[PDB]
Protein backbone atom coordinates (compact mmCIF):
# COMPACT_ATOMS: atom_id res chain seq x y z
CA UNK A 1 0.00 0.00 0.00
CA UNK A 2 1.00 3.48 -0.61
CA UNK A 3 2.07 4.90 2.67
CA UNK A 4 4.25 7.79 3.95
CA UNK A 5 5.77 8.11 6.94
CA UNK A 6 7.68 12.17 7.82
CA UNK A 7 9.55 13.45 11.02
CA UNK A 8 12.07 15.84 11.99
CA UNK A 9 9.24 18.05 14.08
CA UNK A 10 9.99 19.88 17.66
CA UNK A 11 9.85 23.10 19.49
CA UNK A 12 12.36 25.48 18.33
CA UNK A 13 13.46 29.18 19.09
CA UNK A 14 13.11 31.50 16.63
CA UNK A 15 15.95 32.05 14.06
CA UNK A 16 17.35 28.60 14.50
CA UNK A 17 16.94 26.39 11.18
CA UNK A 18 15.44 22.70 11.46
CA UNK A 19 15.58 19.86 8.76
CA UNK A 20 12.88 17.47 8.33
CA UNK A 21 11.72 14.21 5.81
CA UNK A 22 9.58 11.63 4.36
CA UNK A 23 10.50 7.96 3.07
CA UNK A 24 8.14 6.66 0.92
CA UNK A 25 7.40 3.14 -0.19
CA UNK A 26 5.23 0.94 -1.62
CA UNK A 27 5.75 2.93 -5.21
CA UNK A 28 8.41 3.44 -7.65
CA UNK A 29 9.54 6.86 -6.24
CA UNK A 30 11.41 7.84 -8.97
CA UNK A 31 8.35 8.42 -11.61
CA UNK A 32 6.04 11.20 -9.18
CA UNK A 33 7.11 14.16 -8.17
CA UNK A 34 5.62 15.12 -4.86
CA UNK A 35 4.72 18.08 -3.12
CA UNK A 36 4.69 19.84 0.40
CA UNK A 37 1.72 20.96 2.30
CA UNK A 38 1.24 23.20 5.36
CA UNK A 39 -1.72 23.42 7.39
CA UNK A 40 -2.29 26.41 10.04
CA UNK A 41 -3.97 25.25 13.57
CA UNK A 42 -7.62 25.30 12.76
CA UNK A 43 -7.65 26.94 8.90
CA UNK A 44 -7.29 25.92 5.49
CA UNK A 45 -4.11 24.01 4.05
CA UNK A 46 -1.72 26.21 2.02
CA UNK A 47 1.01 25.22 -0.35
CA UNK A 48 4.87 25.42 0.28
CA UNK A 49 6.91 23.85 -2.84
CA UNK A 50 7.43 21.26 -5.06
CA UNK A 51 10.06 18.92 -6.68
CA UNK A 52 10.51 17.39 -10.04
CA UNK A 53 10.63 13.90 -10.55
CA UNK A 54 14.80 13.80 -10.55
CA UNK A 55 15.37 17.12 -8.88
CA UNK A 56 16.91 18.53 -11.74
CA UNK A 57 13.25 21.62 -11.87
CA UNK A 58 11.62 22.89 -8.79
CA UNK A 59 8.89 25.47 -7.69
CA UNK A 60 8.16 27.23 -4.34
CA UNK A 61 5.79 29.40 -3.04
CA UNK A 62 6.69 33.27 -2.82
CA UNK A 63 5.54 33.70 0.96
CA UNK A 64 8.57 30.82 1.69
CA UNK A 65 10.76 31.73 -0.79
CA UNK A 66 14.14 32.58 -0.01
CA UNK A 67 13.63 30.62 3.28
CA UNK A 68 12.62 27.06 1.92
CA UNK A 69 14.48 24.54 0.35
CA UNK A 70 13.40 21.44 -1.13
CA UNK A 71 16.48 18.03 -2.08
CA UNK A 72 15.41 14.74 -3.11
CA UNK A 73 17.17 11.20 -2.94
CA UNK A 74 15.91 8.91 -5.60
CA UNK A 75 18.28 5.98 -4.07
CA UNK A 76 17.23 5.92 -0.76
CA UNK A 77 13.45 6.84 -1.10
CA UNK A 78 13.58 9.85 0.80
CA UNK A 79 12.79 13.85 0.05
CA UNK A 80 14.04 16.89 2.29
CA UNK A 81 13.25 20.18 3.06
CA UNK A 82 15.04 23.03 4.52
CA UNK A 83 14.00 25.95 6.42
CA UNK A 84 16.09 28.84 7.63
CA UNK A 85 15.49 31.44 10.08
CA UNK A 86 11.89 30.10 10.83
CA UNK A 87 9.16 32.91 11.76
CA UNK A 88 6.60 33.38 14.20
CA UNK A 89 4.13 32.25 11.50
CA UNK A 90 6.14 29.00 10.35
CA UNK A 91 3.94 26.81 13.02
CA UNK A 92 1.50 23.80 11.41
CA UNK A 93 1.32 20.66 10.66
CA UNK A 94 3.46 19.49 7.47
CA UNK A 95 2.50 16.91 4.92
CA UNK A 96 4.53 15.56 2.00
CA UNK A 97 1.65 14.72 -0.66
CA UNK A 98 2.03 12.61 -3.90
CA UNK A 99 1.31 14.51 -7.12
CA UNK A 100 -1.70 12.98 -9.05
CA UNK A 101 -1.50 10.03 -11.67
CA UNK A 102 -4.33 11.41 -14.25
CA UNK A 103 -5.76 14.80 -14.13
CA UNK A 104 -7.92 14.13 -17.52
CA UNK A 105 -8.46 17.67 -19.50
CA UNK A 106 -5.64 19.61 -19.60
CA UNK A 107 -2.00 19.81 -18.43
CA UNK A 108 -1.94 22.68 -15.65
CA UNK A 109 -4.42 20.99 -13.49
CA UNK A 110 -2.85 19.39 -10.68
CA UNK A 111 -4.25 16.89 -7.38
CA UNK A 112 -2.82 15.34 -4.33
CA UNK A 113 -3.99 11.99 -3.75
CA UNK A 114 -1.81 10.08 -0.66
CA UNK A 115 -1.05 12.12 1.67
CA UNK A 116 1.15 11.33 4.98
CA UNK A 117 0.32 12.27 8.63
CA UNK A 118 2.21 15.50 9.75
CA UNK A 119 4.81 16.61 11.69
CA UNK A 120 3.53 19.04 14.44
CA UNK A 121 6.40 22.14 14.28
CA UNK A 122 5.97 24.95 16.54
CA UNK A 123 8.17 28.10 17.07
CA UNK A 124 8.54 30.07 20.84
CA UNK A 125 11.11 30.35 23.69
CA UNK B 1 -5.79 33.25 3.43
CA UNK B 2 -8.75 30.98 1.32
CA UNK B 3 -8.62 32.30 -2.33
CA UNK B 4 -11.77 30.48 -3.11
CA UNK B 5 -14.96 31.39 -1.01
CA UNK B 6 -16.61 28.63 1.23
CA UNK B 7 -19.89 28.45 3.14
CA UNK B 8 -17.96 28.38 7.11
CA UNK B 9 -20.42 25.56 7.97
CA UNK B 10 -23.27 23.92 6.42
CA UNK B 11 -25.91 21.73 9.19
CA UNK B 12 -28.00 18.23 8.33
CA UNK B 13 -29.94 15.99 9.92
CA UNK B 14 -29.81 11.95 8.43
CA UNK B 15 -31.67 11.28 5.49
CA UNK B 16 -31.60 14.45 3.70
CA UNK B 17 -29.29 16.26 1.25
CA UNK B 18 -27.13 18.89 1.68
CA UNK B 19 -24.92 20.99 -0.49
CA UNK B 20 -21.53 23.11 -0.23
CA UNK B 21 -21.30 25.85 -2.90
CA UNK B 22 -17.56 26.84 -3.49
CA UNK B 23 -16.97 29.78 -5.57
CA UNK B 24 -14.18 31.18 -7.53
CA UNK B 25 -12.45 33.80 -9.30
CA UNK B 26 -11.96 34.48 -13.01
CA UNK B 27 -8.30 33.13 -12.98
CA UNK B 28 -8.95 30.26 -10.74
CA UNK B 29 -12.34 28.30 -11.81
CA UNK B 30 -13.40 30.86 -15.10
CA UNK B 31 -10.41 29.81 -16.96
CA UNK B 32 -11.46 25.91 -17.47
CA UNK B 33 -9.57 24.20 -14.39
CA UNK B 34 -11.22 21.77 -12.59
CA UNK B 35 -12.53 21.53 -8.93
CA UNK B 36 -10.96 18.62 -6.32
CA UNK B 37 -12.26 17.70 -2.87
CA UNK B 38 -10.59 16.12 -0.06
CA UNK B 39 -12.49 14.95 3.21
CA UNK B 40 -10.70 15.64 6.65
CA UNK B 41 -12.19 13.65 9.79
CA UNK B 42 -11.27 14.85 13.12
CA UNK B 43 -7.83 13.69 14.27
CA UNK B 44 -6.72 12.52 10.66
CA UNK B 45 -4.65 14.01 7.29
CA UNK B 46 -6.88 15.21 4.58
CA UNK B 47 -7.83 12.13 1.97
CA UNK B 48 -8.90 12.44 -1.44
CA UNK B 49 -12.32 12.30 -1.72
CA UNK B 50 -13.47 13.69 -5.26
CA UNK B 51 -10.88 14.19 -7.60
CA UNK B 52 -11.96 16.27 -11.07
CA UNK B 53 -15.59 17.11 -11.59
CA UNK B 54 -17.24 14.16 -9.97
CA UNK B 55 -15.33 10.85 -11.27
CA UNK B 56 -14.81 9.56 -7.56
CA UNK B 57 -11.67 7.66 -6.99
CA UNK B 58 -11.56 4.04 -5.49
CA UNK B 59 -12.62 3.43 -2.22
CA UNK B 60 -15.79 5.33 -1.48
CA UNK B 61 -19.43 5.32 -1.49
CA UNK B 62 -21.60 6.88 -4.38
CA UNK B 63 -23.49 9.26 -1.77
CA UNK B 64 -21.09 11.97 -2.50
CA UNK B 65 -21.25 13.91 -5.71
CA UNK B 66 -20.48 17.32 -7.23
CA UNK B 67 -20.15 18.98 -10.38
CA UNK B 68 -19.18 22.78 -11.83
CA UNK B 69 -20.47 25.32 -13.88
CA UNK B 70 -19.45 28.92 -14.83
CA UNK B 71 -17.17 30.39 -12.04
CA UNK B 72 -17.89 27.95 -9.24
CA UNK B 73 -18.52 24.38 -8.10
CA UNK B 74 -21.08 22.31 -5.39
CA UNK B 75 -20.95 19.10 -4.13
CA UNK B 76 -24.15 17.40 -2.70
CA UNK B 77 -24.08 14.59 -0.02
CA UNK B 78 -27.49 12.33 -0.57
CA UNK B 79 -28.83 10.19 2.20
CA UNK B 80 -26.35 12.04 5.04
CA UNK B 81 -25.86 9.82 7.94
CA UNK B 82 -24.23 10.51 11.16
CA UNK B 83 -20.78 9.61 10.71
CA UNK B 84 -19.91 12.45 7.88
CA UNK B 85 -18.92 15.21 10.36
CA UNK B 86 -16.06 16.51 9.12
CA UNK B 87 -14.45 19.16 7.11
CA UNK B 88 -14.47 19.29 2.97
CA UNK B 89 -11.98 21.41 1.22
CA UNK B 90 -12.23 22.42 -2.22
CA UNK B 91 -9.10 23.17 -4.30
CA UNK B 92 -8.35 24.16 -7.77
CA UNK B 93 -5.13 25.93 -9.92
CA UNK B 94 -4.48 29.90 -10.21
CA UNK B 95 -2.99 30.36 -13.74
CA UNK B 96 -2.45 34.38 -12.02
CA UNK B 97 -0.79 33.95 -8.83
CA UNK B 98 0.62 30.41 -10.33
CA UNK B 99 0.07 28.19 -7.00
CA UNK B 100 -2.51 25.39 -6.37
CA UNK B 101 -5.19 27.35 -3.93
CA UNK B 102 -7.37 25.74 -1.57
CA UNK B 103 -10.82 26.42 -0.03
CA UNK B 104 -11.75 27.60 3.37
CA UNK B 105 -13.64 24.28 4.16
CA UNK B 106 -16.52 23.98 5.38
CA UNK B 107 -17.63 21.92 8.87
CA UNK B 108 -21.29 19.51 8.32
CA UNK B 109 -22.83 18.96 11.39
CA UNK B 110 -25.40 16.02 11.25
CA UNK B 111 -28.12 16.64 13.95
CA UNK C 1 -17.63 25.11 -46.41
CA UNK C 2 -15.23 27.08 -44.52
CA UNK C 3 -15.02 30.60 -43.64
CA UNK C 4 -11.72 31.80 -42.95
CA UNK C 5 -12.34 35.29 -42.07
CA UNK C 6 -13.42 35.23 -38.36
CA UNK C 7 -10.10 33.04 -37.91
CA UNK C 8 -8.03 36.27 -39.40
CA UNK C 9 -9.84 38.46 -37.88
CA UNK C 10 -9.93 36.90 -33.86
CA UNK C 11 -7.09 38.56 -33.44
CA UNK C 12 -5.56 36.34 -30.96
CA UNK C 13 -3.04 34.54 -33.19
CA UNK C 14 0.55 35.83 -32.85
CA UNK C 15 1.65 34.34 -36.26
CA UNK C 16 -0.68 34.09 -39.20
CA UNK C 17 1.80 33.71 -42.62
CA UNK C 18 0.10 32.68 -45.73
CA UNK C 19 2.56 30.88 -48.60
CA UNK C 20 1.41 31.84 -52.18
CA UNK C 21 -2.20 33.25 -51.59
CA UNK C 22 -3.31 36.36 -49.44
CA UNK C 23 -5.64 35.85 -46.26
CA UNK C 24 -8.30 38.78 -47.56
CA UNK C 25 -8.85 36.45 -50.57
CA UNK C 26 -9.32 33.08 -49.27
CA UNK C 27 -13.30 33.48 -48.99
CA UNK C 28 -14.02 33.67 -52.86
CA UNK C 29 -11.66 30.57 -54.02
CA UNK C 30 -12.77 26.67 -53.90
CA UNK C 31 -10.64 23.57 -52.69
CA UNK C 32 -11.06 19.77 -52.84
CA UNK C 33 -9.64 18.94 -49.96
CA UNK C 34 -8.20 20.39 -47.00
CA UNK C 35 -5.31 18.82 -44.79
CA UNK C 36 -5.05 20.29 -41.18
CA UNK C 37 -1.73 19.40 -38.76
CA UNK C 38 -1.25 20.12 -35.66
CA UNK C 39 1.60 19.95 -33.34
CA UNK C 40 3.69 21.73 -30.12
CA UNK C 41 6.96 23.50 -30.07
CA UNK C 42 9.03 25.83 -28.21
CA UNK C 43 8.72 29.55 -28.94
CA UNK C 44 12.11 29.66 -30.68
CA UNK C 45 11.56 26.81 -32.83
CA UNK C 46 8.37 28.48 -34.36
CA UNK C 47 10.86 30.12 -37.06
CA UNK C 48 11.46 26.75 -38.89
CA UNK C 49 7.98 25.81 -40.10
CA UNK C 50 8.38 27.41 -43.17
CA UNK C 51 9.82 26.65 -46.93
CA UNK C 52 13.33 26.53 -46.85
CA UNK C 53 14.33 26.22 -42.87
CA UNK C 54 17.13 24.36 -41.41
CA UNK C 55 17.05 23.26 -37.33
CA UNK C 56 16.29 19.92 -35.16
CA UNK C 57 12.70 20.23 -35.72
CA UNK C 58 12.69 21.13 -39.51
CA UNK C 59 15.36 18.05 -40.13
CA UNK C 60 13.97 15.47 -37.92
CA UNK C 61 10.09 15.93 -36.99
CA UNK C 62 8.36 18.13 -39.81
CA UNK C 63 9.46 19.31 -43.05
CA UNK C 64 7.77 21.98 -45.58
CA UNK C 65 8.27 21.25 -49.54
CA UNK C 66 9.54 24.54 -51.33
CA UNK C 67 6.31 24.56 -53.24
CA UNK C 68 4.86 24.58 -50.41
CA UNK C 69 0.82 26.77 -50.38
CA UNK C 70 -1.35 27.11 -47.45
CA UNK C 71 -0.91 29.38 -44.40
CA UNK C 72 0.50 28.35 -41.04
CA UNK C 73 -0.92 29.64 -37.77
CA UNK C 74 0.36 29.82 -34.26
CA UNK C 75 -0.06 31.25 -30.74
CA UNK C 76 1.15 31.54 -27.28
CA UNK C 77 -0.69 28.63 -24.98
CA UNK C 78 1.35 28.83 -21.47
CA UNK C 79 -1.51 28.87 -19.58
CA UNK C 80 -2.46 25.50 -20.90
CA UNK C 81 0.52 23.67 -21.69
CA UNK C 82 3.01 24.44 -18.71
CA UNK C 83 2.33 23.28 -15.02
CA UNK C 84 4.54 23.81 -11.81
CA UNK C 85 6.79 21.34 -11.63
CA UNK C 86 7.57 20.96 -15.09
CA UNK C 87 5.86 19.41 -17.97
CA UNK C 88 7.60 16.15 -19.32
CA UNK C 89 4.72 14.55 -21.60
CA UNK C 90 6.01 16.69 -24.91
CA UNK C 91 8.49 15.00 -26.80
CA UNK C 92 10.84 15.86 -29.91
CA UNK C 93 13.32 13.66 -31.73
CA UNK C 94 17.04 14.49 -31.53
CA UNK C 95 18.67 11.73 -32.95
CA UNK C 96 18.58 10.55 -36.59
CA UNK C 97 20.47 9.24 -39.52
CA UNK C 98 19.14 11.27 -42.64
CA UNK C 99 16.62 14.55 -42.89
CA UNK C 100 12.87 13.83 -43.36
CA UNK C 101 11.55 14.24 -46.73
CA UNK C 102 8.37 16.64 -46.70
CA UNK C 103 5.31 15.49 -44.95
CA UNK C 104 6.58 12.73 -43.69
CA UNK C 105 6.28 11.08 -40.04
CA UNK C 106 8.53 8.40 -38.09
CA UNK C 107 7.41 7.72 -34.59
CA UNK C 108 10.16 4.37 -34.47
CA UNK C 109 12.34 4.26 -31.34
CA UNK C 110 15.22 2.40 -32.42
CA UNK C 111 18.15 2.71 -30.12
CA UNK C 112 20.56 5.56 -32.00
CA UNK C 113 23.89 3.77 -33.10
CA UNK C 114 26.80 6.42 -32.46
CA UNK C 115 30.56 5.91 -32.52
CA UNK C 116 32.02 2.77 -34.07
CA UNK C 117 31.11 0.03 -31.60
CA UNK C 118 27.80 -1.44 -32.52
CA UNK C 119 24.76 -2.34 -29.75
CA UNK C 120 21.27 -3.23 -29.51
CA UNK C 121 18.66 -2.92 -26.64
CA UNK C 122 20.86 -1.01 -24.13
CA UNK C 123 21.80 3.23 -23.76
CA UNK C 124 25.03 3.04 -21.63
CA UNK C 125 27.72 4.47 -24.05
CA UNK C 126 27.92 6.07 -27.49
CA UNK C 127 23.90 4.63 -27.79
CA UNK C 128 21.36 7.29 -27.15
CA UNK C 129 17.45 7.37 -26.72
CA UNK C 130 16.19 9.32 -30.09
CA UNK C 131 13.48 10.98 -28.27
CA UNK C 132 14.27 13.59 -26.07
CA UNK C 133 11.12 15.55 -23.78
CA UNK C 134 10.85 19.11 -23.69
CA UNK C 135 11.01 20.41 -20.00
CA UNK C 136 8.00 23.06 -19.70
CA UNK C 137 7.24 25.34 -16.98
CA UNK C 138 5.27 28.24 -16.28
CA UNK C 139 8.08 30.67 -15.15
CA UNK C 140 10.11 29.50 -18.26
CA UNK C 141 11.23 32.74 -20.71
CA UNK C 142 9.31 34.19 -23.39
CA UNK C 143 11.66 32.36 -25.57
CA UNK C 144 10.84 28.88 -23.91
CA UNK C 145 7.22 28.84 -23.53
CA UNK C 146 5.43 26.10 -25.25
CA UNK C 147 3.54 27.15 -28.88
CA UNK C 148 0.32 25.75 -30.71
CA UNK C 149 1.26 25.43 -34.78
CA UNK C 150 -1.57 24.36 -37.15
CA UNK C 151 -0.63 24.35 -41.14
CA UNK C 152 -2.95 24.15 -43.61
CA UNK C 153 -2.43 22.77 -47.33
CA UNK C 154 -4.31 23.19 -50.49
CA UNK C 155 -3.63 21.90 -54.28
CA UNK C 156 -6.03 23.87 -55.96
CA UNK C 157 -5.99 20.95 -58.97
CA UNK C 158 -8.03 18.57 -60.45
CA UNK C 159 -11.27 17.25 -58.91
CA UNK C 160 -14.51 18.70 -58.76
CA UNK C 161 -13.79 21.17 -55.76
CA UNK C 162 -15.81 20.52 -52.79
CA UNK C 163 -14.85 23.16 -50.26
CA UNK C 164 -16.27 26.59 -51.17
CA UNK C 165 -15.40 30.34 -49.57
CA UNK C 166 -19.58 31.52 -48.07
CA UNK C 167 -20.68 32.72 -51.09
CA UNK C 168 -23.67 34.88 -49.85
CA UNK C 169 -26.86 36.72 -51.21
CA UNK C 170 -28.97 39.35 -50.88
CA UNK C 171 -32.80 40.51 -50.84
CA UNK C 172 -35.09 40.69 -53.85
CA UNK C 173 -36.92 43.09 -55.73
CA UNK C 174 -40.03 42.81 -58.21
CA UNK C 175 -41.24 44.79 -61.40
CA UNK C 176 -38.13 46.54 -62.01
CA UNK C 177 -35.04 45.23 -64.84
CA UNK C 178 -32.96 44.26 -62.98
CA UNK C 179 -29.17 42.03 -63.04
CA UNK C 180 -30.37 38.72 -61.40
CA UNK C 181 -27.93 36.05 -60.51
CA UNK C 182 -29.67 33.19 -59.42
CA UNK C 183 -26.93 30.28 -58.68
CA UNK C 184 -25.24 30.21 -61.59
CA UNK C 185 -28.00 31.83 -63.68
CA UNK C 186 -27.45 34.93 -65.24
CA UNK C 187 -28.80 37.41 -67.04
CA UNK C 188 -31.74 40.82 -67.01
CA UNK C 189 -35.04 41.08 -66.82
CA UNK C 190 -38.07 42.12 -64.95
CA UNK C 191 -38.79 39.17 -62.53
CA UNK C 192 -42.43 38.88 -61.54
CA UNK C 193 -44.82 36.23 -60.21
CA UNK C 194 -45.87 33.41 -62.02
CA UNK C 195 -48.47 30.62 -61.51
CA UNK C 196 -46.21 28.45 -63.31
CA UNK C 197 -46.35 24.99 -61.75
CA UNK C 198 -42.92 23.17 -61.67
CA UNK C 199 -42.07 19.37 -60.78
CA UNK C 200 -40.51 19.06 -57.19
CA UNK D 1 -3.06 51.67 -65.68
CA UNK D 2 -0.52 51.44 -68.30
CA UNK D 3 1.95 53.95 -68.24
CA UNK D 4 1.81 55.22 -64.35
CA UNK D 5 3.68 55.74 -61.39
CA UNK D 6 3.09 56.11 -57.51
CA UNK D 7 5.60 57.40 -55.05
CA UNK D 8 3.78 57.75 -51.76
CA UNK D 9 4.66 56.15 -49.19
CA UNK D 10 1.80 55.90 -46.84
CA UNK D 11 1.22 53.02 -44.53
CA UNK D 12 -0.49 50.05 -45.77
CA UNK D 13 -3.74 48.43 -44.02
CA UNK D 14 -4.43 44.87 -43.85
CA UNK D 15 -7.04 43.00 -42.31
CA UNK D 16 -9.94 44.76 -40.54
CA UNK D 17 -8.90 46.78 -37.91
CA UNK D 18 -7.05 50.12 -38.97
CA UNK D 19 -3.74 51.80 -38.30
CA UNK D 20 -2.23 54.93 -38.81
CA UNK D 21 1.77 56.08 -38.71
CA UNK D 22 2.36 52.56 -36.97
CA UNK D 23 3.97 49.00 -38.28
CA UNK D 24 2.72 46.81 -35.79
CA UNK D 25 -0.13 44.23 -36.63
CA UNK D 26 -1.05 43.71 -39.97
CA UNK D 27 0.48 47.28 -40.94
CA UNK D 28 3.49 46.99 -43.20
CA UNK D 29 5.85 49.23 -45.24
CA UNK D 30 4.96 49.18 -48.48
CA UNK D 31 8.23 49.37 -50.64
CA UNK D 32 10.95 46.65 -50.08
CA UNK D 33 14.28 46.61 -50.97
CA UNK D 34 16.28 44.56 -53.22
CA UNK D 35 19.56 42.70 -51.82
CA UNK D 36 22.29 42.41 -54.77
CA UNK D 37 25.38 41.11 -53.83
CA UNK D 38 28.15 40.31 -56.46
CA UNK D 39 27.68 36.07 -55.42
CA UNK D 40 24.23 36.38 -56.30
CA UNK D 41 23.17 33.36 -58.97
CA UNK D 42 21.67 34.35 -62.42
CA UNK D 43 18.14 34.78 -61.41
CA UNK D 44 18.89 36.98 -59.01
CA UNK D 45 21.63 39.32 -60.42
CA UNK D 46 20.58 43.23 -60.81
CA UNK D 47 19.52 43.95 -64.44
CA UNK D 48 19.12 46.87 -66.80
CA UNK D 49 16.26 47.58 -68.43
CA UNK D 50 15.44 50.54 -71.53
Amino acid sequence: EVQLVESGGGVVQPGRSLRLSCAASGFKFSKFAMHWVRQAPGKGPEWVAVISYDGNQYHSADSVKGRFTISRDNSFNTLYLQMNSLGPEDTAVYYCARDGPDTSGYYANIYFDFWGQGTLVTVSS
Amino acid sequence: QSVLTQPPSVSGAPGQRVTISCTGSSSNIGAGYDVHWYQQLPGRAPKLLIFDNNNRPSGVPDRFSGSKSGTSASLAITGLQTEDEAYYYCQSYDNSLILAVFGGGTKVTVL
Amino acid sequence: VADYSVLYNSASFSTFKCYGVSPTKLNDLCFTNVYADSFVIRGDEVRQIAPGQTGKIADYNYKLPDDFTGCVIAWNSNNLDSKVGGNYNYLYRLFRKSNLKPFERDISTEIYQAGSTPCNGVEGFNCYFPLQSYGFQPTNGVGYQPYRVVVLSFELLHAPATVCGPKKSTNLVKNKCVNFNFNGLTGTGVLTESNKKFLP
